[PDB]
Order: C-alpha cells, then structure tokens, then sequence
C-alpha cells in the first residue's frame, strides 16, 4: 500500500 | 488486436499465511478498558478440622493471597497508503490493511507472549525466573531437566516428556497443553526405539495432549526451554481491548493517508503451578 | 556427529557409557551394568539382585552378557571394566 | 546365536 | 499524570487449582440425615 | 511497533505486491464420427 | 533425502518428517502429501529392523491426506517423487467451467467431427505453501 | 541404581539372573535358563521340553545360547553356571 | 518354571528345541534349524531353499547363524546339531 | 518344515541364503549380503554404498556383521561366503 | 540389489558403513562408530560422551560394541576401524 | 469462602476415603486388614503382589 507509480507496491 | 484482452484480477487480494497459532486461543482472554489488570490468585490453601464431638474447635488457615499485575501495553503500527491508490485501486484498501495490520499484530503478539521481556511488551513465561522442580516455591516456573547438554537423554530418552507431563499436577493435566516450535516437533516426531521406528504415536496431538506449534520459542540448544507443558487457560492471562483502533491522517503527509492503527494487549503467568519447562542441561 | 541420535538405546545395543569397575565388596556398584569386558583374566564372584552369587572362570578379554549388581573382592582376581 | 553387533546373550 | 490510571481488578478471584479427583464420583454416594447409615450386604449365597 | 508512552512513532513497512498472471491457455480434441454411427447407435453418442 | 536412488538408509522416513515440519504451520493445518502409485508403494514397502512396515480409503501419510496422482516423476536419481504443501492457497486454476462442443458436419463430410475445447490455466500462487523432497544429497 | 530399571527384560536381553546348576538326572531344573555359562570344560548333555537329548562336547568359558529343562549326570562331565 | 513362558520365541531368541542332524543327501530335513552346533570340526555342505550350496570349512565347537534346508552326505566331514 | 515359515527375515536374523563370493574389482555385487563368512583367513577389501574402502586382515572362521557393495580384488587373499 | 533395502538400519543391525579411525587426542570423531572393528591388536583409550576413559587391552580381530565418542593418542597402540 | 471451604472439604474427604482411620473421620480401604488373595475372606480385603 504505497504509491501507484512504483509497479511492486 | 492483442489490446483488446483485458486480464481478470483476482476478487481479494491475497497473501502469504503465515502462522495464527498465537497461544491467545489456550490462554484466558479478559476483556479491559483500563491500563492494568490485576489477577488475584491464592498461593496457599486452607485448614480443614476433623472437628470431635465435644472437645474444642480452633482458628484454621486461611489462603493469603498474591495480585499479579497485567501491565497492558500497547502496540502500534502505521502504513502509509497513498490517496491516488486509495481512490483507484478498486480492492478495498482500508479494510485489507486493517485485515492485515490485524494478522501483524495477533503474530507478534505471540512473540511477546511465549518470550518477550517487560519493556513496553507482555512477559511471555519463559522470562519467569527458572526454579528446577521439586525444590519448587511460589514465585518461579519449574522444570525438569532432560540429561546430555545438546540432544535429550542417552540410555532413557522421551521420559524427560513423561516426567514433565506427570509433574505438571492432577488437576492442570485435566487441561493442559504441550507447546514448542516446528523444529523441536521434528526432532520429537523423530525420536524413534531400538528398531528404527518412531516411538510416539491435524492438531497434531503427543500423548493424548494437545500440542500447539509456536514459532517463537527457542529450538533445542544447550540450556534452552523448547518444549513447555502445561494448563495455559489457568495459568497464563491475556489481557486486552478486542477491537483494532484505527486512525487515519491525511494531514501530516499530505497526499498519503497514513493509517495509525494500535490495539493494546497485555500479559503474564498468573498461576505458576501451571506451566512446566523441559531444560536440556542435566 | 551421531547419526543414531534419536535411537533409543535397549539392553541388545551397544555399550554407550563405559567404567571401570572395582572389587567393592559389600557396597553395591553405582550403577549396574549390561556387561562387563573383561581386562585380565582371572576369577571374579558376581552377585544378583536376589542375592546369589557364584564365581566365573573368566579369560582375557571377553565380554559376558551379565548384568550384576554388586562384584566382590573376596575371589575376585580379574580386572574388567562395566559397559551400560 | 545371530548376525548382530550387541554384547547381547542370544 | 500517572496517578489517574486505576488499575482494573479481576472479576472473581482466582486459585490455584489443586486436584479434585477425590474417589466421590465413583462409589456410591448416599444422603442420609441420621447420625449413621446401614448398608446390609449378603455374605454368602444360597444353594441350587 | 511496541510503541513506548512517549516515542513519537514514525513510520513502519507496508508490504510489497506481486501480480501473477495465470495464462488461461486452452485444451481441445477433435474426434471425428461418422454420421451413420449417430443416426443408428442409440445410445445418445452425442453426450457420450 | 540422503543417498541419490532411495532414501537415506540408516534413518529412514526423516526425509518424510522434516519435509512436514519444514512447510510451516499455518499450511500444514490443510495440507496434503502429492505422489504417484509406484512411489506409494516405495514409501509403504518401508519397514523398521523387525520387517514390520513402519507407516500404520483416501490413504493418508502421517495423518496429511495423499492424493496418488500420475503424472509426477518416479524415485530416479535426482528426481521431486513427493510434494507437500496447502494447494488450496498455494495453486491457483483459473478456467472456463464449461466444455465447449461445435459438431461439424461440413469439412469431414460423411462424418460428424465434434470439435470440443475448454480452456484452463494455473501455476503456484504462494509459493511458501509447496515444498519438495529431492532425492539428490 | 540402575537405569533400565523400566525395562523389560528379553530373551535377547542380558543375563538379570544367575544360578549353579548341578546335573540332576530324571529331576527336572528349578528354572530353565536362557543360556549356559560353562565353568569347567568337558562334555554334559541336555534335554529339551520334547525330550530328545545330545551330548555337548563344550568348552571351558563358552556361553551356549541353548535353553533346556534338565541336564542329566550320565555323560556330564563339565560344571555350568545357568543365566536367566 | 520359566519366568519366560509368555515369551514368543523368535528366530533372535535362544535355542529352546534341538535335535542332531544327519547328513541326508538328496532327503530333507525334517525340521531346518534356526541355527548348527558343531560337535566335531571338519567340513560340512550345507543347501539353501533356492538349492545353490558351499562347503563350510567349519572349526570344533563354532555356533553358525544359518538356517539350512538339507545338509548332503558328499563333503560332510563335520557333525552338527541342529538348533531351533 | 519350518516352525518360524511365517517371521520376517530381518537383518538381525540368522543366515537364509548364501553364496560363495568371488573378488570381482570394479563390477558390484550380484546382492550385497547381511554378513560375511570367511573360508581362509588372510585380508580381503570392501567397499561400501559411500565409496570408501579398508583392508580388513581377517582370521580363518570368523563372521563379520559387515554388509559390503563390492569385494575387490587388489588386496583381496581371503575367500569369504556371503550370507543373505 | 538388497531385498533389505527398505529395512530401517537399528543399532543392533550389521554394519553398512565403515571408516577407518584414526588416534585424534582431543578432537572429536566425525561420525561416532556402533561398533569398532580392531585391526591390530594392542591397546587403546575410548572416551565416552560423558568423558570417562579406560585403557583397553584388546585383541588382533576382536569387534567391540561400544559407541565411543573419541579415541585419544596417549595409549593407543592399535590400530582400529569404525563400523556404522 | 463458601466456595474454598467447599472445596476443602472434597479435597480433604479424599484422603479419609482412601487413607483415613477410623477416629472422628472415614475409614479408607487401604486400612482394612489386607489379607492375601488366594487366603481370601470376607472381612478383609485380598491383595496380589
């Protein structure tokens, strides 16, 4: 649960 | 055409299970809402008189009386989600936290509960000060010890299991449970006769008790306590508040959510004559 | 390292805990053994449980599979050392 | 009387 | 501000817990308000 | 955490997603039966 | 397990055990053993020194069900004969549950040519939840 | 102190029990044994529960896993020790 | 009186019957014994149930731990007895 | 006819099957057997299933509770018979 | 190809694997042996796991049951080989 | 106290059922002139060894 940019999380 | 093929998600977002056998289901759960609990237990017993017909009758004993206290401390935790996420990302994203900051905090409260120490976490039973049984007083755990340093016993082992079970008391066997970690159930399961075959006989019960897999207790060292045994429902108390206080902040990190989410649980022994250790020093 | 850790050790296994045993004499031994290696040969009175005891013609190094509890002094002229 | 290794009677 | 916080007790207090396995819930356990109890057994049996 | 009284608690991990995708791929047979067969064999061939 | 063939000959079925106890224990509360017949049979046939088989309707391996299937490798040399783990959370199927059926009486033309498909697809999910027993070293 | 007092004891097991025997001839043995400890060499016969009996051409210290009801005094000429 | 009377005689267990063998030659034996005694040192051939048979270069009072179906007449020099 | 027809053959057991041995060196055993009578006495080499071999100076009559893969033939001057 | 090769390997078992041994003097052995198959005859000292030790005055070609856990180098003038 | 007195009491009638003489409480069974079972009478109980 963090940003949408980062693919992983 | 390829661009047309749009891919099915799953319906929850899933993940890995790990271990909920947390002791917190054996022990003996008490609802508080206050910052300490205090158990009041009896050390001693009293005096009964085969009273004559007409000779006297006297004072007789009565039990003095020990309070433990439930320190109930507290334990926090505070993912920070973002609002771009939160709006677009169509799992429900603030009741799978609050799933899975549950399941971190009911794991790590096992760890508390079995070894941790005083400083803003419950005593587990393992860190209550060691009295070798026999020479057993009030304020101590007892154990027995197995033999060899490393392993159990040379010539007799597994009596080192019937001794601790049948020291435990009459009426805490009634009750009782075995708890150790997956790799002394292992190397339990693997101890075998004179022939090759394993002595011993899905809650993967040892002599008709029931044994919970921990994973937080010490393995088979020199002088450590893998294998406890005993009435956890009289003699361990968890203290706690049974929901999940969750509070979420858009404000310090200002395009984040941010959910503080902390229960607060507590705990030690409350009865010693309860809980029996296996020592592996002589 | 042993790989026969977990085995449990019966009366038919091999001698795990070795001593040597004294002619003691009206004290019992400390712990009785499964047998008994003979060191040098000679005669030694063995007594039981049940009290009876008779005198064995041993030689140098056998093993014999008794399990005494207490070795006099009295005949005994053989040295051996306790197997358990 | 058999083939083991057992310091053993029979 | 750490004399507000007032320790909450137990509901019932508690014992330990000694053993109860006490002989009475497998013989025959008979009320009787008298000073003594009387059971006649037989002895022996008859003939055939 | 276990959080102290004053700690001024900061942040904490999150955990990382990972996608698996099932291909979804298909299996499938043709047999082939003759037209006489279905008109005189009356067992129901078609759902056989 | 030990030696390259068979199993580890000294101690035996403790390539089984710490298989079991190395799989966790949240997995291992629905868990199940994967094998084939003719592996079955090899863990079966094992016996303790007095020739008594030493493992006492779904045929079930130290209280952990067994599903017997067929299409897993036999004990070779450096083969995963068993597997064990909570598929239900560890394998995924996703698939169409119907059996797509289109007869053609008009390509094979005295003949009916039943062209039949479903379509199917899965690999492991989590992959904490399957472990395996080589028979390497 | 022993500590495979829990133990049962075997046939395979080792010898708990020791006792003189003598060559009673037509009397039966008070217990038989699980084996025979000679003492002194010779020969000394020996008869089963189904009564067919042989003669032992022994020797002086040697065990004989043999477990008979009655040692006869006819061609008895070596003393034995019985174990059990 | 046998303390041991309950016990179930294994192929381990100490010899409770025996009985001398004579060397057949092409007639089997009646019972195959657990277990030979030498009497006499020498050689003896001993067969299997599968039929494939050695000549044992056997000593004087030696116990050997097999199980023979028939003993032959051809290369026996050594008589045994039979233990079961 | 054999009283014990019906026990399992274990390793503990006496001898059911033998057969001679040759000193092969570098082709394995046909069956690698539970135990080793030795015919004459001298040295023989054994390998076990891990690889490693010794040399093993052996006397005349004595079994040795070995169970070897191959018997080789570069040191080997004792002829042994298997037991199975 | 053993017909035993599902049999589980007990302590009372024969020997599957051996390693010769040497007189390390306080190093421990790698693998503790079930029994120690002597070569040479001589002395030797045996430590158990508890730490007692004993001279040994043993034989050319004895086999010995007992599980040691270190042979040390002050006394040992034989020359050994473990069985496992 | 009228759960714990109680409770005393069955805890402390156990040791008169089973081990108690006859002076102002029950007489266990194990005081009641054991003689041997074989040589079995009525006002005795038989033992084996």
């Amino acid at each position: 649960a963090l940003n949408s940019a980062v693919a992983a999380e | 055409g390829g661009y047309l093929v749009d891919p099915q998600t799953s319906e929850t977002i899933r993940g890995v299970l790990r271990s909920t056998a947390s002791l917190r289901q054996i022990a003996s759960v008490v609802n508080v809402e206050a910052t300490s609990f205090d158990v009041l237990v009896d050390k001693t017993d009293m005096g009964s008189g085969w009273a004559s017909e007409t000779a006297a009758l006297s004072e007789t004993a009565t039990p003095q009386i020990d309070r433990i206290t439930i320190p109930l401390h507290e334990l926090a935790a505070m993912p920070k989600a973002s609002q771009r996420l939160l709006d677009d990302s169509a799992f429900d994203i603030e009741t799978w936290l609050a799933n899975r900051i549950a399941d971190k905090f009911a794991r790590a409260e096992a760890a508390a509960f079995i070894s941790g120490d005083g400083v803003d976490k419950p005593t587990g039973f393992l860190t209550k000060t060691k009295v070798a049984n026999g020479a057993w007083a009030w304020g101590s755990l007892g154990y027995v010890a197995t033999g060899a340093a490393g392993d159990f016993a040379a010539v007799n082992a597994s009596d080192a299991v019937v001794d601790l079970v049948y020291a435990l008391g009459a009426e805490y066997r009634a009750n009782a449970s075995f708890v150790m970690n997956s790799k002394t159930a292992g190397a339990v399961r693997k101890m075998k006769d004179a022939d090759g075959r394993f002595l011993w006989a899905e809650p993967a019960r040892l002599m008709g008790y029931p044994v919970l897999i921990a994973e937080d207790m010490p393995d088979i060292a020199a002088n450590a306590y893998a294998i406890a045994f005993g009435d956890f429902g009289n003699g361990y108390t968890i203290a706690e508040r049974p929901d999940l206080r969750v509070l979420r902040d858009p404000f310090s990190a200002k395009p984040h959510v941010l959910f503080y989410a902390s229960k607060r649980v507590g705990g030690d022994v409350s009865d010693f004559a309860a809980i029996k250790l296996l020592k592996f020093a002589a | 390292m042993d790989v026969f850790a977990k085995h449990a050790v019966s009366l038919e296994s091999p001698a795990v805990r070795h001593y040597e045993i004294t002619p003691s004499d009206s004290t019992d031994l400390a712990r009785r053994p499964r047998a008994l290696r003979v060191q040098t040969g000679g005669t030694l009175v063995l007594r039981d449980e049940t009290g009876i005891t008779v005198t064995y013609t041993v030689f140098a190094g056998e093993i014999l599979p008794v399990r005494p509890v207490r070795v006099l002094a009295t005949g005994t002229t053989a040295t051996a050392v306790g197997w358990e | 009387i058999a083939l083991g290794l057992g310091l053993g009677l029979a």
